[PDB]
């Protein structure tokens, strides 16, 4: 018996350019509730969103969000 | 001499020191399993699908580090090497090679090379590197001489009584910088002396802050 | 009266006692057969209980987030607390030079044994993750870690592991010289020498016998404080903490008088069958019983006083969290428990005071069971409704048990049961010797009047 | 009182071999539990 399994570990074909890998990468985009959209920071952990914050430079998003925003 | 026969004093006393023997020797079985270097796959060459040779590479071909791994610096990750890492050498470096079908067929289908992680802690540990590297703490403190190994094995293996000796003694393997450096790097004879005034020029905290259990564990 | 009924010589006592283990196990009494069926069946009902404790976790139980410590703990301090007054037959007693412990002492060390078994248990099963419970323990490790040492449950894994065993210790010392008579009458060849290696040869003798008496009276002094501190330690795993109804200094004493109270009651409850369904009159007399209820009426007078103290430190004080502690208990939504104590342990006490009452067997029998259940009740009050009103108001939840509680109590009273028909098994429920030396020092009194 | 082996010839060689079985037991606890790693 071993104290873990073996772990493979999958690196890429053709690396992302502009992220080091390890490094959460922050995307500025909108999530609309009514249509109305507010500014949104999402994080990118590995190309995929984890969380999102708010835009501090957008009007309806001064630095917070909604909880559905945050529920996105 | 009524139940038992004569010799039931020496079976009895011996009966009673075997089973403190038995008892200090299953200790020592568990003892010894939990720190086997079978269990945690302590100089164990775990084999690659490509084989991949670091004592071809960094030893003779002569590549450094941040090479392959760029992201040794910057963050927790030390980035692990892409396809096109080996296709910028490996299309014209002999191609049409039967030890290299398998990075071949990657960059022409998209599916990674599945490397077998050697060095693994258990994912609520949080290793960083980009501050070991920038503290002073060079490769071949934590994972030896890689660059004359041609299949890699664990040094040692990763514990808190390794990771937190660091943690308490910094003096004793931090270097003047050069963490990068091939491991033809030896420490000198003033380690304590060199030691300390690189944990007070690189501003190496306390070991009351480094081996908080927030520092690692998350 | 007497402790010991005459009629009785050194023969009769190796007879009586020492038959009653050593029979054949096929000519063994149907009545053991079915209590031993039945504690089987309780037994399995243990295993079920634990598979599915393990398998789904310890959210089974009806814990929440409130009350952390819901029906597991309480069951937990019930069983430790059954054992303190049967050491207190091993150890206190004999400090005391009290003569009914003479006849008890061996069906005491023995079900302490046995409530060490079933309460120790529950600090491992309680966990949620308990294959890790060697971690409270201080052991080498690769981590370099340690346990905290001033919690409560690190006092705790120290002083259930050093009780088991010095109770282990007791029983073994009191058990050395009975396994000698045992090997010395068991007429079939193998158990004697099962007996024998038992006994270590005993061979019952001065300079063997000196170190006998010296040994275990020295030993009775080292439990007598133990047993104390390892209960005042069950206690201050509440008396430490910052709860209002567990922050109670009266809490070590009050415990302790607790557990007494409670072990004597199911003394009471496992010795009236022993003494009626076995035949051992003449060594369990009526005045051990009226010894025996008069003792568990003292403790009882002391846990009274411990809810008289509460009472005092909830309206002499001027703090909000205390006078709603005694609303909330008394008036509250689990203040059921708090008017069964009031009913269980303090009233139902009060018929002790009476000798007629204390020599009514079924009488003490039936005020014995009400105060095991109102000293569950007691449990209940101190842990369960403590926890579920707090400082903050929305940390307010009430607490009700699953089926998988009262399912792990059952199972554990299924392995008390269980250990203690195969201890009235192969073992003597009465010191053979110190009952022989009882009546020695019963005909020597008769001899100087 | 005297214990029945004072005057015993074993009581030498059994009481040096408790010492002897405590500093091998002991010590290889040591050796394995602050040194092999
Ligand atoms: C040049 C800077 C290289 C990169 C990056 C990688 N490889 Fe290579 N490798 C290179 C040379 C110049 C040599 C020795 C000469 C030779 O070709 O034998 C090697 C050796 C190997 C080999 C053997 C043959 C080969 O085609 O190169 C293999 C199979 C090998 N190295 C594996 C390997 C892998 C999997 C790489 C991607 C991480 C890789 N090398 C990168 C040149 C370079
Ligand atoms: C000596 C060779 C070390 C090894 C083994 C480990 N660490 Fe370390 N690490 C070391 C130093 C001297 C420092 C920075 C000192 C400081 O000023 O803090 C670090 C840095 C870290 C940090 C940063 C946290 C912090 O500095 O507050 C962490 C969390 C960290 N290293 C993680 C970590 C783990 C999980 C380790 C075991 C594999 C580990 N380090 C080993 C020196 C050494
Ligand atoms: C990095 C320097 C750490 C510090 C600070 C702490 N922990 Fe750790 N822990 C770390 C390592 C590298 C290891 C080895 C993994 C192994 O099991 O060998 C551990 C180990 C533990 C474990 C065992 C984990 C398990 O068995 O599930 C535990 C429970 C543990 N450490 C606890 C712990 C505590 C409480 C800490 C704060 C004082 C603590 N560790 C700090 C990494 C590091
Ligand atoms: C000290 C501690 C070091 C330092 C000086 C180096 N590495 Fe890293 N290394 C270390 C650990 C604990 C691990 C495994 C990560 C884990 O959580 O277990 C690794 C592993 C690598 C990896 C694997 C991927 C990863 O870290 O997540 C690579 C890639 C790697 N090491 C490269 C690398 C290089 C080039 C180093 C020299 C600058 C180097 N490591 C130093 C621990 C340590
Ligand atoms: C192609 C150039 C190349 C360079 C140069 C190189 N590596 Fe690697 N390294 C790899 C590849 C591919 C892997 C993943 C395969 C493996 O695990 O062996 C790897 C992974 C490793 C691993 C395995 C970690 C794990 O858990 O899988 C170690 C150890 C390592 N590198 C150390 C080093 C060090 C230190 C250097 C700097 C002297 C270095 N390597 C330089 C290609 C390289």
């Amino acid at each position: 018996c071993t104290y873990q399994p073996r772990q493979y570990i999958a690196p890429f074909d053709r690396q992302p350019e502009g992220r080091v890998p390890g490094i959460p990468q922050y995307f500025a985009s909108t999530l609309t509730l009514g249509g109305y959209g507010t500014g949104v920071l999402v994080r990118s952990n590995e190309g995929r969103p984890t969380k999102v914050e708010g835009n501090p430079r957008h009007p309806a998003s001064l630095g917070g969000t909604d909880l559905f925003a945050q529920a996105e | 001499a009524q139940i038992f026969p004569r010799n039931a004093n020496l079976l009895s006393r011996l009966s009673i020191f075997a089973l403190v023997l038995l008892v200090v020797e299953g200790i020592l079985i568990l003892g010894v399993y939990f720190r086997s270097n079978y269990f945690r796959q302590v100089n164990v060459a775990i084999e690659q699908p490509v084989a991949f040779s670091h004592q071809l590479h960094v030893n003779v071909v002569g590549i450094d580090c941040r090479y392959c791994h760029t992201s040794v610096d910057q963050s927790y990750f030390a980035n692990i090497p892409a396809t096109e890492t080996c296709m910028t050498c490996h299309s014209q470096i002999k191609t049409y090679s039967p030890l290299l079908e398998k990075v071949r067929e990657s960059y022409a289908t998209g599916k990674p090379i599945e490397w077998v992680k050697v060095y693994d802690l258990p994912n609520f540990v949080y290793f960083n590197h980009s501050i070991h590297v920038n503290k002073g703490i060079g490769c071949s403190t934590c994972h030896g001489q890689v660059n004359n190994m041609p299949v890699v094995w664990q040094q040692q293996a990763l514990y808190m009584g390794w990771c937190l000796n660091c943690h308490r003694n910094p003096e004793l393997y931090v270097r003047p910088r050069e963490e990068v450096y091939n491991m033809d790097y030896v420490p000198p004879s003033n380690q304590l002396e060199i030691g300390r005034q690189l944990v007070a020029e690189y501003g190496i905290m306390p070991p009351d802050q480094l081996t908080n259990c927030y520092v690692c564990h998350r | 009266e007497a402790y010991l009924l005459p009629g009785e010589t050194y023969t009769s006592i190796s007879a009586k006692i020492g038959d009653v283990p050593l029979t054949p196990p096929l000519k063994t009494p149907k009545g053991w057969l079915a209590g031993f069926s039945v504690a089987f069946f309780m037994l399995m009902i243990f295993f079920v209980s634990v598979t599915w404790l393990f398998i789904r976790g310890v959210g089974i139980w009806g814990i929440n987030i409130p009350v952390g410590w819901g029906m597991d703990i309480i069951n937990f301090v019930w069983w430790i607390g059954i054992g303190h007054a049967g050491t207190l037959i091993s150890a206190i007693l004999l400090l005391l030079n009290q003569g009914w412990r003479n006849s008890i002492n061996r069906f005491a060390e023995a079900m302490t044994l046995f409530a060490v078994a079933c309460a120790g248990l529950y600090p491992i099963l309680h966990l949620g993750r308990p294959w890790l419970f060697y971690w409270l323990i201080p052991y080498p490790n690769t981590h370099g870690m340690w346990p905290q040492f001033r919690s409560a449950l690190a006092w705790d894994v120290f002083a259930i592991s050093t009780y088991a065993t010095v109770s282990l210790v007791f029983w073994l010392v009191g058990l050395i010289p009975d396994f000698a008579t045992l090997r010395d009458r068991a007429k079939n060849i193998w158990v004697k020498r099962l007996y024998g290696i038992a006994a270590l040869g005993w061979r019952g003798s001065a300079r063997h016998w000196h170190r006998y008496e010296m040994a275990s009276i020295l030993l009775a002094g080292l439990s007598t404080p133990l047993v104390v501190s390892v209960h005042s330690i069950i206690s201050l795993d509440f008396a430490i903490s910052q709860v209002p109804g567990w922050q109670v200094t009266v809490f070590p004493p009050y415990f302790v008088a607790g557990a007494v109270f409670a072990g004597f009651a199911m003394v009471l409850l496992l010795m009236i069958p022993v003494r009626t369904f076995y035949g051992f009159e003449n060594y369990i007399t009526l005045h051990h019983l009226d010894v025996m209820a008069k003792v568990m009426l003292t403790t009882g007078m002391i846990v009274v006083y411990g809810y008289f103290m509460e009472v005092f430190a909830s309206l002499y004080s001027g703090n909000e969290f205390e006078e709603y502690l005694l609303y909330n208990r008394l008036f509250g939504p689990s203040s059921w428990a708090y008017w069964g104590l009031l009913f269980c342990n303090a009233v139902a006490i009060q018929p002790l005071w009476f000798k007629k009452v204390r020599q009514n067997i079924p009488a003490l029998l039936i005020i014995s069971l009400i105060v095991s259940v109102g000293m569950w009740l007691e449990r209940y009050v101190i842990i369960v409704i403590s926890l579920e009103r707090d400082f903050l108001p929305s940390s307010w939840d009430i607490y009700i048990p699953t089926i998988w509680d009262w399912s792990l109590y059952i199972g554990t009273f299924g392995l008390f049961f269980t250990l203690l028909f195969l201890f009235i098994r192969v073992l003597p429920m009465i010191n053979i010797f110190e009952m022989r030396l009882f009546l020695y020092q019963e005909t020597e009194k008769a001899k100087q009047r | 009182m005297q214990p029945e082996w004072s005057g015993d010839p074993e009581v030498k060689p059994v009481f040096l071999a408790v010492t002897l079985t405590g500093m091998v037991a002991f010590l290889l606890m040591v050796w394995l539990f602050a040194f092999y790693w």
